[PDB]
This record gives C-alpha cells, structure tokens and sequence, in this order.
C-alpha cells in the first residue's frame, strides 16, 4: 500500500468498487456488454500505472467471494461468466487495444 | 434509446453507488408488469390491422368533414397516410410500453413530428382525437390492466402533439 | 397532364423539350376541344349514369346489397353510389387532363389500403367501374367512347 | 450494343474486413453499353483482375 | 408540378364539384393559346445559347464591376455558375410558359433560391437585371404575344427573388 | 391564445355546427379539472422564486460545468439570464396549465426559441435538463394529482425545445 | 469590440486561470507597439479629409463612369454617401489599429455589408478599389511601419468584402 | 484550407494584382521558416502518443471530477473519445504549424465544435484545459522557436473553443 | 499549393505526414529562392511579355482582329490583352505556390463555357499562351526557362 | 500496378533476401533514366492533344473504311469511342513511360479489354496498327533515345491486344 | 513508390501528370543515389543493427524474455529477432522506395491483427523499433540520419 500512495490506492479501490457495480448492473441489465466495452479498453490504460496480473488475482478473488454467497449452482455459474468477461478482456489485450 | 432498467443503471451509475431500496421498488415494479406488457404486446403485433380499422372509423365518424373534399384526409394517397401514421402511433406506443421509457417516443416520433403536421397542414386535433379512439379501441382489446399501461403512453403522444 | 409529363421528363435530364415532345403538347393542344365536349355529355349526365350503374352493379351482384353484404342499409348503398360519383367526376378530369394523372393522384395511389380498411371488396369496385364504363360508353359516339373506355379500363385496372 | 456479362474479382489490399463481403469480391453484373468503360475502369482502378466478358443482347 | 389544366383540376376537386362553365372556358383558353406557348417554347429552345449571350454581355456591359477582380462573377469558375443560374431561369421561365402556370417556378427555383444567394453573397439586384435583360432579348425573337406571355413568368421570376 | 373552452367554441364555430353531446363533455371535463387546475396555479404562484431556486441548484449540481468558467452561464450576466429564462419556463407552463391547453406555450415561447438558443450559443440539451428540473421539483410542491397535470405542459415545453 | 488587452483577459477568464508569465509578455507586446499606434492614429486624425480626398479622386480617375451618368455615384446625394462610406472605412480601420485587434471590423463594419451594398447596388469591386486606394494615401502619410499595421485592416475589410 | 503562399495568393487575387516588393518579403519570411515546421512536424510525430499521454495525465490530475462518476470522461468508452479528440486537436495544430496558416484549424476543427460538445454534454472549459496542457507538453519536446510558433496554433484552437 | 496538397492527402488518411511527404516539402521550400527570383523577373517584365505575345498572336492569326473577329476594335483588343494579363498573373501565382492549383481555381475552371459564352476561339487562346510560353521563357535561364514552360504547357493544355 | 523500383522490391522480397549489388545497378538505371523520363513525359503532356490530332489522321487515312458507311469507327459515337481509347492507350504508355515497368499497362489497359474488344468485335489488325501510328510520331517528337524507350510500351499494347 | 503515387493521383482524376508531380520526381530521382548510399550502410552492417536493437530492448523490457512473457525461449527470441529483420529490410525498401508504401503494404496493413494474434505486445514492437532507429541513427551521418529516423519514426507510430 505504502509504495503508491493515497491517489493509486484511492483509485484502485474506486476500480473494484466499480467492478462489482458494474457486474451488479450487467446482472440487471440481461448482458455483460458494458463490462465487456468498457474492458477492450482497460489494460493499456492500466499498464503503465498498473499491474495487470494484480488487477487479475483482484477480478478472480471478487469472483470467488460473490460466487461464495449466490449459493445456488445457475446463480455462480452466470456471475462467474460476469467476472470471466473481466478477465477475458484483459486478457485479450495483450496486445494493443483492437 | 432508454428503458427503466437503463434509467436506474444511469441514475446510480452518475451517483457511482449500487441499488439502493428505491432501485430495487422501481426494477421490482417495472418486472411485476413485465408479462401483462408481453401479452399486450403480443396481441397488438396481432391484431394492429383491427385496432386502426375501429380507430379510423372512430375518427372519420365523429370528423367526417377530414374525408369528405376540401378535408386534409380526401384522397387516396392522404386516407392511406392516414392510416399509415395510426399504425406509426399505435406500434411506437407498444415499443414504448415495452421499454417502459417515454425516451423512444420523443426520440423517434415527437422529434419532427409538429414540423411535419405544420408544413403538410395536417389538423392537429384530429390527430389527437384519432390517438385517443386508438387507446380506446385498443384498451378494450387488451384488457383493463394493459389498457392502463396503454393508456400512459398514448397520453404522452397526445401531449406531445397538443 | 400530357404538358406536365412532357416538361417533368425534359426537366429530368437538364434540357429543353425535344420537337418530338413539342408535337406531343400540339397533338394535345389541337385535340382540346373533343375532350371538352366529351367532358360536357359526362358532366351534364352524370345523374343518369350513377344511378345506371348502381342498378346494373347491384343487379350483377346482389351479395353486396344482400343480407351482410357491404352496400347493405340505405346509407351504405349511398356512399357506394358516392364513392361512384367521385370516379366519375375523376374521369373527367383525366380526359380533359388528357391522361391518368389526375386518376392517379386523387383516387389511385393508396386506393386498394384505404378499401382495404374501409372492408370493401375490390372485385365489387372492379365490377362497379366496369358497369359505369358500359354506361358512359353507351353516352358517347364510337370515336369518343373508345377514348373514355381507356380511362375507365385503367380504372378498373388500378381497383384490380 | 446492348449489355456486356462482366465476371470480376476485386481483392482488397487497404485493409481487412470483418463481415462477409465475398459476394462484394467475386461476382457476376449484367453491366450497360453506356456504363461499362467507367465500370471497367473501376475496376482496373479498384485492382480487380476482369476475369472475362461477354455479349448478352 | 401543376398546369393550367391541373390548376383547374384541382381547384374544382377540392371543392369535390364537376366542372362548369367558368372551368370549361378556363380549360379552352388554355387549348387556344396551346399552339402559340409551343412554337415560343421551340423558339426559345432553338436559341436559348444566343439569349444568354446577349443578355450576359448586356449585364457586364453595364455593371462590369461584376467581372473584373472583387466581383462575384470574377473567376472562370464564377462567371460559368453566373451563365449557368441564367441557363437555368431561361429553361425553367420556358416550362412554365408552356405549363401556363408559375407552380414549377416556385418548386424548382424560387423555393430556398434568396437565401441561398443571401449567404452566397451573390447581388439579387444583377441577377434580377440580368433576368430582365434575358426577357427583352426574348421578346424580339418569340413575338409580341409570345413575348407578353414570357414577360410574365420572367416577371414572375424577378418578383419572386425579391 | 387558447384555452380548453375556446378551443371547443372555435372547433364548433369553424364547422358552424352546434354544441352537441361530446361538446359538452370536454366542456364538463375542463370545468371538473378546473378547481385542480386553479389549487396548483396559487401554489406554484406561492413557490415560484423557490422552485426557480432549487430547480437552478439541481441542475448546475448536475452539470456543474455551466457555472464554472468556460460555461454558458457563467457570468453574473449568464447566470441571471439563465434564471430570466427558467422564470418565464415556470410562469408559462402556470399558463398553460391554468389554460389547459398549450397553445400558448407554442405562440409565446416555443416558436422562435430554438433558433434563439442557437444563434446565442446556448446549450438545449442542459435547457431541457432544466426544464426537467423544474418539472420535477415542482411536481412535490403541487402533489401528485396536480404534478400529473403541470408534468404535461413541461414536457411539452422540454419536446418543443428538443 | 475587444482590444489585445481585453483579448488576454478574456482568454484567462475563460479558463479561470489568473495572470502568469505569458500573458504579461502579450501585454508588454502590445505597450511595446502602443507609441507607434497612438502616432499613426493622430497622424491619420490629423488628414482624414486629405486622406479621403487623394483616395476618391484615385478612384474616379481609374474608374471614370462611377461618377458618370449611370455610375452608383452619379448623384451629389450618392457621392456624398461614396465619400461618407470611405469616411467609415478609414475610421474604424483606425479604430482596429488602435485596439491592434480587427473585432471591431468584423464586429461593427462587416458585418451585413454585403447584403446591404447588394440591396443598394452598389460595385463591391470598386468599393474594394477604393480601400485600397485609402490604404495606399495612407501609408504613405504614416510611414514604412504604420503603413504594414494599417494594411493588416484594410486588407482585412477588402477581403471581408470579396 | 490555405497555407500562407495561398493567403498571399487569394490576398493579391481579390485585388486584381501581381506580387509586390511586399508580398515577396512575406513568401521569402515563409520559405525560410520551412525546415523548421518540417522538423517540428517530425518531432510531433514522432511523440503524439507521448504528448496525449501527458496532456491527458495533466488535464485529469487537475481536473479529477472528469473521471469521477458524474464526470464527462468517467468511462472507458469516453476515456477513449475523449484522448481521441486529443489527438484529433494535436494531428491539425500540427497540420496548421506545418502550413503557416491557422485556416485549416477554423475549417475542420472549430467550426461546428462548440455546438456538438453541447450536444454531447462536453465541457468546452475543460477541452481548453486540455489543449494548454498539450501546449506545455509540446513545447519543450520541439524547443523554444518551434514551441512559439507551434502555441500560436494551439492559443487559436483554445481561443476559438474558448 | 505543394504544402497544402501534402497536408490534405495525410488528413484524408487520418494520420500524420509520412516521411516522403516531408521530403516533397523539404524540396519545396529549399527552392523558394529560385521560384521567388522567376516570379518577380515574369513580374518585372509584364509589360514587355504581354506587348511582346499580343504582337506574336496578331501577327500569327490576323483573322482575329481583322474585320468580323472577335478580338476586332479598340477595346476588344484591350480585352485580349487584359485577358493574358490575367494569365501571366495566375502562372506567377502558379510559380509561387508551387502547383498549378491557383490557375486551375482561378482561370481554368469552366474556361470553355465562359470563352464559349463570349465567342471566343479556344485555339486562339491556345496559340496566345504559346506565344506567352515564347517571349518569356526567352526572358528566362535554360534551368527556369522549362520551369515556366511546365505551368504554360499546362494552361495550353487545359484550354486545347 | 508497379514501378522499376517497386518490381525489383518485389522480387527481393518474395525471395525473403535483401537488395544485392545487382538490385542496386539496376536501381542506379533507373534513377540515371528518370530525368529523361520525365523530359519525354512533359513532351507528351504538352502534345497530347495534336498526337491524337494526326494519329487519328493517319489512322482513317490508310484506312478509309472505317470513317466510311460499314465501318467499325462510322458514327459521331463511335468515333468518340475510337479517339478516346486512342487517348487513354497514350495516357497510359506515358505512364508505363515514367514507371518504367509495363504493370500498369496489365492493371490498367489489358484487364478485360481484349475479351470487351472480341465481344464487341473490334478488329485487332486496325487496332494495332494504330498503336504503330501513335508510336512512330510519339518517337519523333520525344527523341530517338526517349522513341526507343517508348517503342517497348507501344508493341507491348500491341502484343498484349494482338 | 513517388512515381507510383503521382503516376495513381494523375490516373485517379484522368490526367497527364502535373508539373508538380513532375517536379516531386525530380526531386526523387535526384536524390536516388544518396538513398541507394543510405541502403548500402544500412544492409551491410544489418546484424549490428539487429543484434544491438535485441539486447536494448531486453535490457528495457526485461519482462518479455522472462517467464510467461511473449518472447521467452530460444524458438521465441528467434523469431523476435526475425521480425526485427523483417522491418529491418523493410525500412531499406522505403529508403529506396523513397515512400512508406513498402514497409506499410507489406507488414503495416494488418499488422495490429496479426499481433494481437501472436500476443506480441505493440510497445515491444515500439521500443525494438526505437532503438533499431537510435542504431541506424547512430551509425549515419547527420543529414542521413534524420532522413532515416524518419522512415523508423514512421514504423513505430504505425505499430504505436
Ligand atoms: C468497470 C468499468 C471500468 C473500470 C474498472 C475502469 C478502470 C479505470 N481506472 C482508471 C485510473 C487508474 N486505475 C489504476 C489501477 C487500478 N485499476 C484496477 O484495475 C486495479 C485493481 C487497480 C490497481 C491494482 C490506476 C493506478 C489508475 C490511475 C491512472 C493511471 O493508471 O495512470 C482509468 C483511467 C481514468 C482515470 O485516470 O481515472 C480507468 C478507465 N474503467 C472502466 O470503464
Ligand atoms: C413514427 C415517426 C413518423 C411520423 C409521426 C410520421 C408522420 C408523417 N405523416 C405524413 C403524411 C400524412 N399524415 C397525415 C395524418 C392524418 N391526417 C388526418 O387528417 C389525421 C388528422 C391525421 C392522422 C389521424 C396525412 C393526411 C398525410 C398526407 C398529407 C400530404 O401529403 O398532403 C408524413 C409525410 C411523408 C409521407 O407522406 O410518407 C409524415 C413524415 N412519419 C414518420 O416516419
Ligand atoms: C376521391 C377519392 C376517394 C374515394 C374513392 C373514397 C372512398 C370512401 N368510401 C367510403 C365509405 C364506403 N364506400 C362504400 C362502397 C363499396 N360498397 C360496395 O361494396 C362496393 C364494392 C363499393 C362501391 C362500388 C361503402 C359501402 C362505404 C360505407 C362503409 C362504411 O360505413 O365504412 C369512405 C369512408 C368515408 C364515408 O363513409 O363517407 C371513403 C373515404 N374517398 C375518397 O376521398
Ligand atoms: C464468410 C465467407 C468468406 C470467406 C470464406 C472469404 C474468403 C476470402 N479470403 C480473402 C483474402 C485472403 N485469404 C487468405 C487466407 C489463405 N491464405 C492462407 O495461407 C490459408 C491457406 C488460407 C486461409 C486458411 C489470404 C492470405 C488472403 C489475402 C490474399 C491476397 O489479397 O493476396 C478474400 C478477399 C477479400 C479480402 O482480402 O478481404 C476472401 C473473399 N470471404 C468471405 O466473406
Ligand atoms: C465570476 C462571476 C461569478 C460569480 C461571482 C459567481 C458566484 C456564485 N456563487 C454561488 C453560490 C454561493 N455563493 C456564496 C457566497 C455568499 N455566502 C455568504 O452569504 C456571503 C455574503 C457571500 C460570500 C461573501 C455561497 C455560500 C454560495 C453557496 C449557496 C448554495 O450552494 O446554494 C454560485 C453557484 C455555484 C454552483 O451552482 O455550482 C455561483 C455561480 N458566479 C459567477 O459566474
Ligand atoms: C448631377 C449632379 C452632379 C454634380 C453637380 C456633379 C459635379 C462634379 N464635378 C466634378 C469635378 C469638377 N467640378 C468642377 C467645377 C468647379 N470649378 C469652379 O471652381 C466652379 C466654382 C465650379 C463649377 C461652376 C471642377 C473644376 C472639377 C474638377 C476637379 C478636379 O479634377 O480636381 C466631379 C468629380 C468627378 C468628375 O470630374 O467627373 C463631380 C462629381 N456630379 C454630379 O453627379
Ligand atoms: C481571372 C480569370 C478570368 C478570365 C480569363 C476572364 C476572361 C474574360 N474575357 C472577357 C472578354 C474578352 N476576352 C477576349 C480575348 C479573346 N479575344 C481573341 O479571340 C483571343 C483568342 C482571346 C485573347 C487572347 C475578348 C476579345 C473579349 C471581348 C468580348 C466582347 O467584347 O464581346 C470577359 C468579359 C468582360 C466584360 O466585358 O464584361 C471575361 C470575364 N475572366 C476572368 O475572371
Ligand atoms: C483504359 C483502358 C480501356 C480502354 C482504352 C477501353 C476502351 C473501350 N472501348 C469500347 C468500345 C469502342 N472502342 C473503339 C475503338 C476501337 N475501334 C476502332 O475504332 C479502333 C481500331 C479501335 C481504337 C484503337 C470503338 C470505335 C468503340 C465503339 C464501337 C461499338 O459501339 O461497338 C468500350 C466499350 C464501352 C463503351 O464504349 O462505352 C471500352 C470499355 N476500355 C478500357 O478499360
Ligand atoms: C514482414 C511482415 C511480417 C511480420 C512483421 C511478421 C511477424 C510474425 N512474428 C511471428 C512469431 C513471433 N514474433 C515474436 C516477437 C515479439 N514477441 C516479443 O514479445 C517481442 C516484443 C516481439 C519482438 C520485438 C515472437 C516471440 C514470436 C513467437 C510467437 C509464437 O510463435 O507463438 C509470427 C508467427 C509465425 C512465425 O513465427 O513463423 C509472425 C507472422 N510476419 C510477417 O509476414
């Protein structure tokens, strides 16, 4: 925590606040579409100022606790697909953004 | 355009924070109705021909001056535009019962529309009166609870244009 | 009209007319005054020939009178015979116009949706312009009752 | 001098495109007298090779 | 567009009635002075280049402002969109003379042509000397009567554009 | 302008026909409307400067880039134009809601606005923001019965504009 | 109407950032080059009617059928209003010079100029002509370096006619 | 768009003359400048993406609420229109530094810009901001002479948006 | 201009100029000088090129200016050599800028219709541009001479 | 569509091996051929139109049946058709000329045209026997040196359409 | 290359080519043989280019040779150094070319799909070709070079 400072830790957790939001809104909304849009995008924003690999083991650790209360095999299964979206497009973005 | 479940997904979206109560009442009722808007829907994609028909008769009864000669309805070609935009109004309607947002409606119908009614001189209040035999016709064919429903978004049109 | 297509099509393409269009609107021109006196025995009988052709349609097809039928009930027959009177009055115009025209606009674009909506059968319109064309016809001489028979025909046509 | 049944091939070399467009590269057209030395000069600027054409009237 | 005798029509059906006296005395001007609007319409159209030659030399003749640098008419690309507006207003004054109605004028000219001379920066005032220039040049070639019906419609064009 | 009753006389007036059976309906459904109608327009007189107020804050809370430099209002000037403008929107929209009818919101604000707004720079988009605003606040201050009826007469306001 | 100093504080305000460095180098700038201007403007003070009198007798010489029969300034009530409008010309084109910002040209001079020579008829070329015979008297009165500042204005307004 | 040979150009076309001593001594000042904009638009092209990552960086790190919810860029989506515009802004300054005229920028830039941010909801301000941003980014990547010359386009941008 | 031409074709593209574009505005502007030094020489010596091309086209094509020519009189002649003022201006433009975009823009442009509308020959002009090549690319250096010949070629060319 | 240069690129590159020694002689003739190149090419450029003048001469001179009634050039059409493929054959070997490569003729000339010219029922004979008139003037007036270099482009149209 | 761009701008609208593109290749071939120099130095000395531009850009990214990056392992920094090669030759073609259009017709279009098929990362590809260009650079004299670092700058924005 010590080595960023209070404006990359401010951000990091406004980003997994906004992560779970956001799969809260996908979740609502029928389609994981905006996280996937507002995922093509993400990692070379994140990169220079970022570790993807963190923001990978956050997005899976996020998934493991939500998947941890649904209690319910159709429930985990759909919201694991919410945050595998996450993943999937970091992923992708190896690369350059498309 | 927008639907309910975008409204809230914004509204908390700018405030950046989840459902509150109000989210979930408003996601809750707009769901509840959900099936009754289906099966409306469903039986106006059906039946959209009959609904004009005693529409239409409805309103050149009650106006028959609009088809008789010097009447903004008299020929072919304006009979048929006529009915043409009836059938624009009741399907624009349905669209926005089933989004359950007034957006699509001020999006793609009310933007323009008094620009046209005004250059091609089409009599405003009869239009009105023609939307409003619509919701009737349309609301005896529904049922009471969907004609409510129906009901909302045809007083939007009539609004709009009066 | 004749005058009005032939510009139109000139105007279509950026040029003056051609003489070819130019005995076009002379050959109109000098055929004017057949096709008013051909417009006064229609105007002058159009009573005789609505209610003619009332008779002869409703005669050849007594469903439409009948029990269920559309024209049934006084004022359902009245505004058959009205919606007579109004393809009379647009022949009319289409021979003094000297073409479709004014059939067209009035009467032909959107005729089949709004019978369509107003329930009509078109083969009864077809039937009823056809019995009308018979009446008028029988009005004129050969020479001018072959030239209301097209109009008539493109009517029955348009309906059909 | 009627018409002219032109079968032609145009690649695309500028870029690569995600919908179908195979119908858009290879493809038979009924083409007009009138028309078809700016539609064959089309082509030949597009880089499409005309594979062969025809007479049809 | 609309003629005399679509005038008439239309006239006559918006008021659903059959025509009349008046009408058919209307529809018989109109096929008396048919022959006389045909030969000026091939007039025109045999020597509409020379028209435009005179009356263009006429206008730079007295206003050679227009051409010289600093005119609106100063370029090669300007002086042929100059010739070209008077091609057109020639062409359109010659369907309207053969329609016998000004209808055409005002939808296929004078509908939009003010403003857009307005933010062209193009001097209405010498298109509209032009244009009388065109209708004197006229004149002498169709004839006397052939030139008072086309000093109508050039009438018509220059009153419009005001 | 025009209200409910004036609308049907000059409907009646323009067909010379009578005061028949659905005559006196609307007439009996204005004059049931009436002492609603008059209720809300008291207390919208009460609240003006405070609805004005709290429909301001909202929106430049909202979009608070209009009152930071750089925005449309912002300036003293700005700012006191935009208020100017939001108290003609509330007291018009009393009009035509005391009226019930919305040909005076077309006669005295809408026909002209947009081009107004355009020609001055400023944004329409934050305009219906605020007309929203408005609509909304007041909408508690009149109570729900009265809120259904002013709500109309803002979108309709929000729809001319847009 | 804003002058360069006007135009720093506007381009600060908007940004609502305070003075640093570069502005006050614009300032300086412009008081750097304020003595030249004050000099040029009591200078060109000092022979507004010479000014205007070498550059209208230019003028008619080089384009004598202006002030001929049939010329726009054949009258004495049209010269008059010739040798006012030059009047206008070399006023606020020292009016510019002396604020160093040409908003007051665009702001009070050209501003429905053409539309308003056009409605007139008067030559737009021979206007232009007339500037910059102005520009050319004046240049040489005022001297090598006042003359390049004036001939950023009056070119400014030939080309805002042309 | 015109460069500054075509200003010169167009400046002595309007006029109907040939180069004077004056206008060579202007051609000549353009030529000589020409490697510099060439090695300037080099430089620029070499670090655009550079120069967008620190404008972006200084203009959200002085203006946090863009990115915060509620704010015009808190997106991915608008994250990336809004660096897209960025580099829109740097490629035509960079266009006009290159062609010594500020009439590329007016033409496909300003014009119309300020109209569609109010129709986006984009604060103008904030655009400003960011182009001042790129303006110190920039200066010190192409040195002293090259940054003058390259924020005299950039303060015009600004200056227009403004 | 060469500048301008650059710009545009990168913009069309939406990216930044690419090095050969560069490299043509590095030679553009490495030959300001040279342009600059044939324009102001083609400006100095105006006059002389067009008294000495007016006497080489008459000379050539007397029909021109004899009785029933379009260039016969006074102030038609005037108006022929006021139109190859105007030219010699735009190839000085042309010189300048690099491009014959100025002469394409200002005199090229529906030069037919307009020289068409005043019945003026086409091959004439074409032979007075000739005689303008002539007597000033005799004014010129061997290096410059085809220079100025390349933008008279072009507006012989444009109106052939 | 390839030049010398981009050729012997080619061919380099599909092998996968950089430019030897050889690829660079021959880029060193080509670049000591470029200047002629461009000399011949100006030539062409200003003679264009007269080659087709006497090309077309000659080309009706020897053979007098196809002007004549029967003929495959007998029609104001098709001789507009003969003299602009004549044109575009010339354009083109000028092209092929400044290249130095003959893929363009391939690309641009003998793509489809040898089955449009067999469909249509052009005679190959006639066809190159008018490239043979193009190319034994052409030579003359572009010189011998810059004759022979045209002459490979000439007989490779004619080769290819044979 | 710059005769087929201007040879494609004068067929796009059905002209001879302009005097300025005349120019332009001028300009071009006058230059052809200092190209042909640049493309003697830069092909002779290619593995020190190549093998310099490896080790700067593991020493920068060092994540990339390491495990789990794109360029780990042997058959994997092979073909890094062959792509490195690829751009290498590439970038010679332009210099000859005096045009971009080699390098971007051959690895250019297309070039972020292939990679983000490969995984390759782009600022890879970014700081390889930045320290190819500071070689190249390095290894050419001053007007040659900035000529040079052009065509590199080029390639990088490209793959950036
Ligand atoms: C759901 C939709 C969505 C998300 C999550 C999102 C993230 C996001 N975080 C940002 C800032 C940032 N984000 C981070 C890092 C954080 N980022 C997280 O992935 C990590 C858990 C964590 C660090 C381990 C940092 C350090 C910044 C500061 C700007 C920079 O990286 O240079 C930015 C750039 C805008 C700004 O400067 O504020 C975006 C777009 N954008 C979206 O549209
Ligand atoms: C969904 C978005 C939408 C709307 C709303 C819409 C309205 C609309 N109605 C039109 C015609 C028309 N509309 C009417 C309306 C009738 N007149 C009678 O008196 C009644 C009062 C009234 C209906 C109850 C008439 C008579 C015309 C023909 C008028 C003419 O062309 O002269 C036209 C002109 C274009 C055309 O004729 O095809 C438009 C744009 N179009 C759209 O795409
Ligand atoms: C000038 C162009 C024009 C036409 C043609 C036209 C026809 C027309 N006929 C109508 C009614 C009618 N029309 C008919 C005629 C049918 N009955 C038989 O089946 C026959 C097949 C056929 C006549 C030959 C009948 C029976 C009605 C009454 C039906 C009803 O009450 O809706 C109506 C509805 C308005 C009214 O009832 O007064 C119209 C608009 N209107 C026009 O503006
Ligand atoms: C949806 C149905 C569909 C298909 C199947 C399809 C195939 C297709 N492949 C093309 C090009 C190509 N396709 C390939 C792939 C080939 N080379 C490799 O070695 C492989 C052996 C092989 C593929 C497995 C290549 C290399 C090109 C470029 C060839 C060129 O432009 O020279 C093109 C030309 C248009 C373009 O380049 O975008 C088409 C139409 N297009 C369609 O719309
Ligand atoms: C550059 C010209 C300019 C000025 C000056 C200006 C003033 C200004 N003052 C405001 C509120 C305010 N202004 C004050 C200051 C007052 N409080 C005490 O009573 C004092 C007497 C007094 C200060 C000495 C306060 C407390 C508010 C907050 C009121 C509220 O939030 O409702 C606001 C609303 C801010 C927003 O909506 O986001 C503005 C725009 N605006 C301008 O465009
Ligand atoms: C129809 C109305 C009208 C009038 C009256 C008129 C007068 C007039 N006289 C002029 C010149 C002149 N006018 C005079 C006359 C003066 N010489 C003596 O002092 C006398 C006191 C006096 C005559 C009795 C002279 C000497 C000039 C020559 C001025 C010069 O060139 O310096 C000019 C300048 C343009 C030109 O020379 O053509 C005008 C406009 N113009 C008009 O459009
Ligand atoms: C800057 C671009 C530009 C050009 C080029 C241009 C040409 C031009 N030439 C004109 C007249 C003329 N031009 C000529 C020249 C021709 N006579 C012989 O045939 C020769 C072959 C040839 C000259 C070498 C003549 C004789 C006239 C007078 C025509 C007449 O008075 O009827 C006019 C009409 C001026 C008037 O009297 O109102 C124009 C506008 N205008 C422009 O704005
Ligand atoms: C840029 C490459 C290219 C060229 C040149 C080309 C020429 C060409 N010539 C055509 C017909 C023609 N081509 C010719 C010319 C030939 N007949 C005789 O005169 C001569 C021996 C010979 C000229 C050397 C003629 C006369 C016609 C019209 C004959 C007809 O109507 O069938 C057509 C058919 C379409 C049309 O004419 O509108 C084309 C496309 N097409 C191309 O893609
Ligand atoms: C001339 C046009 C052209 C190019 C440019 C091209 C690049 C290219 N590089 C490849 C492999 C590769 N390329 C690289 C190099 C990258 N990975 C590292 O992270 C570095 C950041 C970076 C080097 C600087 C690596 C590591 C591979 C092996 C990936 C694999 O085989 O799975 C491949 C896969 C096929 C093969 O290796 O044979 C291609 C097609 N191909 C072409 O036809």
């Amino acid at each position: 925590i010590a080595v960023y400072g209070p404006e990359r830790m401010q951000k990091s957790l406004r980003d997994l606040d906004w992560f779970l939001r956001y799969v809260n809104y996908s979740l609502v909304a029928g389609d994981s579409n905006m996280i996937l849009l507002n995922c093509l995008g993400l990692r070379e924003i994140l990169e220079k100022a970022c570790s993807i690999d963190a923001t990978i083991v956050a997005v899976q650790e996020m998934r493991r606790a939500a998947t941890g209360y649904l209690k319910s095999n159709d429930d985990k299964e759909l919201v694991g697909s919410y945050f595998d979206v996450i993943i999937r497009s970091l992923n992708a973005d190896k690369s350059d953004t498309p | 355009m927008q639907d309910a479940i975008t409204s809230v997904i914004n509204t908390y979206d700018v405030q950046g924070k989840y459902f509150d109560t109000s989210a979930f009442d408003k996601l809750k009722a707009y769901y509840a109705t959900g099936e009754l808007r289906v099966r409306a829907a469903g039986t106006i994609s059906a039946n959209a021909a009959t609904i004009i028909k005693e529409a239409s008769a409805k309103l050149f009864s009650n106006q028959p001056d609009l088809v008789r000669p010097g009447g903004n309805a008299y020929t072919t070609r304006r009979y048929a535009a006529c009915v043409r935009d009836m059938d624009y109004f009741l399907r624009y309607a349905t669209y926005a019962m089933l989004a359950g947002d007034t957006s699509i409606l001020d999006e793609r119908v009310l933007n323009g529309l008094k620009e046209t009614y005004n250059s091609l001189g089409v009599p405003i209040s009869s239009t009105v009166q023609g939307i409003q035999a619509m919701k009737e016709v349309t609301g005896s064919l529904v049922g009471s609870g969907a004609a409510k429903e129906m009901g909302v978004y045809f007083d939007y049109l009539s609004s709009g244009l009066s | 009209s004749v005058v009005t297509k032939a510009i139109v099509s000139a105007d279509a393409e950026a040029r003056y007319l051609s003489p070819g269009e130019l005995d076009r609107i002379r050959g109109f021109v000098s055929s004017g005054e057949r096709r008013l006196r051909v417009a006064q025995t229609l105007t002058e009988s159009r009573e005789r020939i609505i209610k003619q052709a009332g008779d002869q349609l409703f005669q050849k097809r007594p469903d439409l009178v009948s029990p269920g039928g559309n024209a049934y009930g006084a004022e359902r027959t009245a505004s058959c015979l009205r919606d007579l009177d109004y393809y009379l009055r647009l022949v009319t115009f289409g021979i003094v116009a000297g073409d479709v025209t004014p059939i067209e606009e009035i009467g032909v674009i959107g005729v089949k949706e709004m019978y369509r909506n107003l329930e009509v059968p078109l083969p009864g319109m077809v039937e009823a312009v056809k019995a009308m064309k018979s009446v008028a016809t029988g009005l004129l001489s050969g020479d001018d009752s072959a030239e209301v028979g097209y109009y008539f025909d493109y009517l029955a046509g348009a309906l059909a | 001098t009627r018409l002219f049944k032109v079968t032609a091939l145009i690649p695309s070399y500028k870029k690569v495109r995600g919908g179908r467009e195979l119908q858009n590269t290879y493809f038979t057209k009924l083409v007009e007298y009138d028309r078809w030395f700016a539609e064959q000069q089309r082509i030949q600027k597009q880089g499409g090779k005309i594979l062969s054409v025809k007479m049809v009237a």
